RNA sequence: UUGCU
RNA sequence: AGAGAAAUCAAGG
């Protein structure tokens, strides 16, 4: 069962697998980012010191999701 | 005659189009062709012609098409390029090219049509009759050849198609009389030595030693490097010579090791090769012939210390124990939610239960994620929480032997060491007690061998559950009052009437739903095939006694002992045999 | 016990779910299943007489008994031919509208039925590899064994596989042909269809005593579906089967109609002891037959329902790896027929490592057709009463001028289902007099209040995919305990906390950890719930997602929500999702 | 390596 | 030893 080692796997060493790129440094502030397979870190780095899209995109991702939000709070 | 659905106008236009009569089961295939007519005069209800009696034509468009009726959507194929169809199937829905030709107006117009259609051929039972008509005969797609028919028919008295020549009948058989319950069933009460405590941890007798802020390690060398140990209890079951494991664990996970090599003392300890022991001390002494297995489970009294342990686990506390985050509240209704809980936690918090589902949260979580390998050394698990203040407290230490277990369920050697208040040795009989001294403070230390499965541990892991019982209980009863009082308050604390002691006094709310947290904790922790058995088997007599309250009368089958189902998982469980002294306490006539 | 039983502002109906253990951890069989399976094996032949005879029963084909052989006092495996014809039919007449779609079924759905729902099965003993393999590669090997031996491919419907299966029997000899190349004669491979893959029925709760179920082979699988989609069809369009519906309604209209005028009413409320120990798969393909035969369905289609039922009355059951013998403190398990036990008089039904028999059944075979056998019992005259029953779980509600009716009724409905094979638990089986309080299928009954009892909590946990993935299934699986009335206004928020607090911790979001220790070094601050940040949730907002939800409230600001929304990230690149795909959507290592 | 009240 | 409950674990190699 995957909930049963959830709690084991965050924990390892490089828990998450990611493709492979440059644009995550393999040492951020001294932690070791990369080796592909990643640490849990990475996703915390990625959402300040990762590359943005554009605003037109996250709209576009966000539109049916945002549509039950309007809802919820227009009634 | 015409069919409601099928339009009187309708019915005379296509009375003289086609010879009816003059074709075989000509009424069915009529009320079809009225249909298709109808769906035309849906789709142009507002472009669309008609040719029917090609049979219609877009004009937005300037297509031809014809409306035909498929028993099966995924059965369409092009059926002539002179003109375009679309197919619909008998409950309304239509091709996924049909929807494209057509928008939500006409689609939703011919669907319930349809539907209505299909009330009509479903209430006449010319369900056959129809499809014959919309498509043609499925003809025969199973057969069973001569070798298959002679082996299926070797372990029955009838053909393939069973056709007994007996005359319908049923029976007239002689029964018996159904009894009135007019007393509620009593117990049975086992005699025999009391039962022991048998669960992972110490439950109300659970201690800590408040221990400086900082991290595990930081904890663990605080308390090793200035403490003293020796034994004042000794248990055969658990040999005081284990303390040696306890120590070098203590030193090694102090240093920053939490897994440390074997020593001696870890084979008395984990039972290491203890199956190869026993298995050639068994051949040794082996005589006489082979029997059938027979096992026997020990049948063991209520003991005494199920009572104070109740108290105990009640008693207060000065930290909450119980912190979750607050959700959000965007809604009235999500305001009262919150207020509810927060109330809740409130109540049940600042108790010794509190903190000791803490402990087990903790012990268990931390033994699970050790479990996950195969390791042949011995791993460390510390059992410590953090007070507000930020002083780290400690519970104990978890000792995993040597593990390679293959399935969830497989025992694992553990070496559980727990700080206690009060020592009792017919409740801890298996249990070493070793007075500790950290800082001019006496502390009793506890040492078991336990063997203790994955799937316990996870289930132990998230213990925290054990909260939801209490607080439906809870939410239901300040709920009630809001209903009555058309008003809610969220202070109201009102007195609930229980029997006690046989007799029937009212007690706070507030206090009844701390020991039934109390109480549904132990039965969590001492949840087993009796304690399973027997909460199943006794809600129909919990049932049977409050129909007994308000007047109303409890009739049974002629063999029927409701409380044998329940006698029989009533063997040595603690709690189980708490539960029903419980029970038997109660009153067992109403008047 | 007396602490759960209330007697002011609270009924004891109330505290129902407090005799609930499922807190802890459940019970686990061990060991060896050959004495649980002989158990289940020999009571329908103990059970088919008044008196024990098991040597008598085991030569009996059709378990078919006149009305003086049922046992009024006891269990009676077995059932009446007569009565069997005419409750089916009196079963046709009335819900006749319920079964017209069962006709319109047969003539559409079943011919467009596929095989590959074969693969969504349970596990599956394979009779090429003649180990235990799941269902989709259980499946994949029988498809191509198929083809191969009747040279032609086999049709997508599931139709053209049952084809395949009664042409493969008309072969004298088969072969599988892959290195493996392992060779079956027609009695070997007849023997495979009848073997029954026994198990331990694991996590199962509220009984003292582990039981065992049973698999049928991939070779009849296909058949069995046939037959139980078809009682599918028919049980959610009869009003007496609690089956259907999934959020019991069925007791609830039940409720309301209550309410009656100067009538004696009264509520039945119990179980079948012995449920799947003695049913007769005769029994229940005479009444199929029945169904068909007045419904005006063709020969094959009679010939079709008939062949697994057929089957099951050649079942091999699959003992296990043998009993249990001890000498001294030494244990050895041994063969049935090695030496003498308790099942002594099976011995000569020993064929390998199973064994035949020809009565009785197993918990998980048939569990809807079981239904509708009990169903067709309750369709007399004398019975004018409204049932409601799933497999072995019941309730009835009377509605008598007299109270001497309404015993006369309530042993009329306890003898109508012994003439089916069906015995009521007498020590489960309690009526109330004045009809407002029962209980059926963990729904307790009091008054118009009906209590929905959860059997097994909800895991309060992450799934263990990824926080946005976690996060939506563990709100989703509040949300369908709330509606089902399992939880409450109270309960259900408290759900949220414990599951909140249980997700942040699974994920390092709780304490000081290394991906917590990253954050607060680093400035980056908790945005989402799984970093560490408030709860966005809330009781009446579980339908909704965290990112969509946080950018209306404000906090998540612009610049944040468009890094972790980049498509060309390399992180990332009910039963389904709506989790929108983020940097937080990753995949963990294996 | 080790921090859920 | 112990865990445990109708028979297993206390590795298997």
């Amino acid at each position: 069962a995957p909930q049963m080692r959830l709690v084991y796997s965050v924990r390892k060493p490089w828990p998450i697998s990611m493709t492979p790129s440059k644009e995550i440094p393999l040492v951020f502030n001294g932690t070791k980012l990369k080796d592909t397979r990643a640490n849990i870190v990475v996703p915390d780095y990625w959402s300040k010191y990762g590359s943005q899209t554009s605003l037109e995109v996250v709209n576009a991702i966000l539109y049916a999701e945002d549509l039950k939000v309007q809802r919820f709070f227009s009634t | 005659d015409r069919p409601d659905h099928i339009d009187s106008r309708v019915w005379e236009l296509s009375e003289t189009q086609e010879d009816w009569i003059t074709q075989v089961h000509g009424h069915v295939r009529r009320v079809v062709e009225c249909w298709k007519y109808t769906i035309c005069c849906l789709i142009s209800n507002m472009q669309y012609d008609v040719f029917k009696w090609p049979d219609l034509y877009d004009n937005e468009r300037a297509v031809a098409y014809k409306v035909l009726l498929v028993s099966d959507l995924s059965d369409h194929s092009p059926t002539s390029g002179i003109y375009h169809d679309l197919a619909f199937n008998l409950e309304g829905e239509a091709e996924e090219s049909c929807a494209l030709v057509l928008r939500g107006s006409q689609l939703q117009d011919i669907k319930g049509f349809l539907c209505r259609a299909l009330e009509w051929v479903v209430s006449n039972n010319l369900t056959q009759e129809v499809v014959e008509t919309i498509s043609g005969e499925a003809k025969l797609q199973f057969s069973v050849g001569t070798t298959f028919r002679t082996l299926l028919k070797r372990d029955t008295d009838w053909d393939v198609i069973p056709t007994p020549r007996v005359e319908p009948n049923v029976p007239r058989i002689e029964g018996r009389r159904w009894t009135q319950m007019k007393k509620l069933p009593l117990l049975k009460e086992k005699e025999g030595p009391p039962s022991p405590w048998r669960a992972l941890l110490l439950g109300a007798d659970s201690e800590y030693i408040v221990c400086p802020p900082g991290t595990d390690q930081e904890a663990i060398s605080w308390i090793h490097s200035q403490s003293e140990i020796e034994c004042i209890r000794e248990s055969k079951s658990t040999p005081a010579s284990v303390i040696t494991c306890l120590t070098s664990s203590l030193q090694s996970f102090a240093e920053g090791n939490p897994v440390r090599s074997r020593i001696h003392e870890d084979i008395i300890a984990f039972g290491i090769n203890k199956k190869q022991e026993k298995k050639q001390s068994a051949s040794s002494s082996a005589s006489g012939e082979w029997k059938r297995a027979e096992y026997q489970v020990e049948e063991m009294s209520l003991p005494p210390w199920v009572e104070e342990e109740m108290v105990l686990l009640r008693s207060d506390q000065e930290d909450n124990w119980i912190e979750l985050e607050k959700n959000a509240i965007y809604t009235e209704v999500d305001g009262v939610a919150e207020g509810l809980v927060d109330k809740y936690i409130e109540i049940v918090g600042r108790t010794k239960v509190a903190s000791v589902i803490e402990k087990w949260q903790i012990a268990a979580t931390r033994t699970f994620s050790q479990l996950h390998t195969d390791r042949s050394r011995i791993t460390a698990c510390p059992i410590i929480t953090r007070d507000p203040s930020g002083n780290c407290q400690f519970w104990g230490m978890v000792l995993l032997g040597p593990h390679h277990v293959k399935r969830d369920t497989d025992n694992a050697p553990l070496l559980i060491a727990e700080i206690m208040g009060e020592d009792t040795e017919e409740k801890y009989p298996k249990h070493s007690v070793f007075s500790l001294k950290v800082e001019e403070k006496q502390f009793l230390l506890s040492l078991k061998i336990t063997s203790f499965s994955r799937n316990k541990l996870y289930t132990f892991s998230n213990i925290r559950r054990v909260l939801i019982q209490p607080a439906s209980i809870y939410s239901q009863v300040v709920l009630s009052r809001a209903a009555e009082n058309n008003s809610l308050n969220l202070e109201v604390n009102p007195e609930i009437q229980l029997y006690l002691e046989g007799a029937q006094r009212g007690m706070t709310l507030y206090q009844w739903v701390r020991m039934i947290l109390c109480l549904e904790f132990l039965m969590a922790i001492y949840n087993n095939p009796q304690m399973e058995g027997f909460l199943a088997n006794m809600r129909r007599l919990h049932m049977s006694r409050h129909a007994m309250m308000e007047r109303r009368q409890v009739f049974l089958p002629f063999g029927s002992r409701p409380e044998d189902k329940v006698n029989e998982c009533i063997i040595n469980n603690p709690i189980v045999a708490y539960l029903a002294k419980g029970w038997n306490s109660m009153p067992n006539v109403y008047y | 016990m007396n602490l759960f039983t209330p007697l002011s502002e609270i009924n004891p109906t109330t505290t129902q779910e407090l005799l609930y253990a499922y807190t802890g951890p459940a019970p686990v069989a061990y060991g060896t299943r050959t004495r649980a399976v002989l158990e289940n094996i020999i009571r329908p032949y103990q059970y088919f007489y008044k008196e024990p005879n098991v040597q008598r029963a085991l030569d009996i084909k059709t378990g078919c008994k006149e009305p003086e052989d049922i046992n009024v006092e006891g269990p009676s495996s077995g059932f009446h031919t007569a009565s069997v014809l005419k409750l089916a039919d009196n079963f046709f007449r009335k819900y006749r509208p319920a079964m017209e779609k069962l006709k319109y079924w047969i003539l559409v759905k079943l011919p467009k039925l596929k095989y590959a729902e074969l693969s969504k099965g349970r596990q599956t003993y394979s009779f090429i590899h003649k180990r235990n393999l799941p269902a989709p590669i259980a499946l994949e090997e029988t498809v191509e064994f198929l083809e191969q031996n009747l040279r032609r491919k086999i049709g997508p419907t599931l139709l053209s596989y049952c084809q395949a299966i009664a042409d493969v029997m008309e072969l004298d000899e088969t072969t599988y042909e892959g290195t493996y190349t392992i060779k079956f004669s027609r009695e070997e491979l007849w023997d495979q269809m009848r073997t029954l893959n026994t198990m331990w029925k694991h996590l199962e709760r509220g009984r003292l005593n582990r039981r065992t179920i049973a698999t049928p082979s991939m070779l009849i699988r296909g058949f069995v579906k046939i037959v139980e989609d078809a009682a599918k069809e028919i049980l959610e369009n009869v009003p007496t089967s609690g089956v259907p519906v999934g959020g019991e309604e069925k007791l609830a209209k039940l409720a309301s109609k209550q309410t009656f005028h100067t009538a004696v009413t009264g509520e039945l409320s119990g179980d079948q002891e012995k449920f799947n120990e003695c049913l007769d798969p005769d029994a229940m393909r005479l009444m199929w037959t029945v169904f068909l035969r007045k419904l005006g369905c063709p020969d094959w289609i009679m010939e079709l329902f008939n062949i697994p039922f057929m089957v099951f009355k050649s079942k091999l059951a699959d003992m296990g790896e043998g009993l249990v013998y001890t000498k001294g403190k030494l244990t050895d398990r041994k063969p049935l027929g090695e030496m003498p036990s308790e099942f002594d008089d099976l011995v000569r039904n020993v064929v390998g490592n199973s064994i035949s028999c020809r009565l009785g059944m197993f918990m998980g075979m048939y569990n809807l057709t079981s239904t509708l056998l009990a169903l067709i019992s309750i369709e007399r005259e004398e019975l004018t009463g409204s049932h409601v029953e799933s497999s072995d779980d019941f309730i009835h509600f009377f509605n008598c001028k007299t109270h001497e009716e309404m015993f006369k009724q309530a042993e009329t409905l306890r003898l109508t289902l012994k003439l089916v094979g069906i015995n009521m638990s007498p020590s489960k089986c309690i009526l109330i007099s004045p009809a407002g309080i029962g209980e059926f299928n963990s729904k307790f009954h009091h008054r118009d209040f009906v209590g929905n009892v959860a059997t097994e909590l909800p895991a309060l946990v992450p799934n263990g995919t990824n926080p946005m993935t976690d996060l939506a299934m563990g709100l989703n699986v509040i949300k369908h305990s709330v509606n089902t009335g399992q939880m409450n206004l109270c309960t259900g928020a408290l759900a949220m906390r414990i599951f909140n607090h249980a997700y942040k911790y699974a994920y390092m979001a709780l304490g000081v950890t290394r991906r917590t220790r990253f954050m607060e070094e680093n400035a980056i601050t908790p945005l989402l719930t799984n970093q560490g940040a408030s709860p966005v949730h809330s009781f009446s907002t579980m339908h909704l997602d965290e990112v969509a939800l946080r950018r209306h409230l404000g906090l998540l600001d612009e610049e944040t929500l468009r890094r972790i929304l980049n498509p060309n990230n390399p992180v990332t690149q009910i039963m389904e999702d709506y989790s929108v795909p983020s940097c937080f959507k990753y995949t963990l290592s294996r």
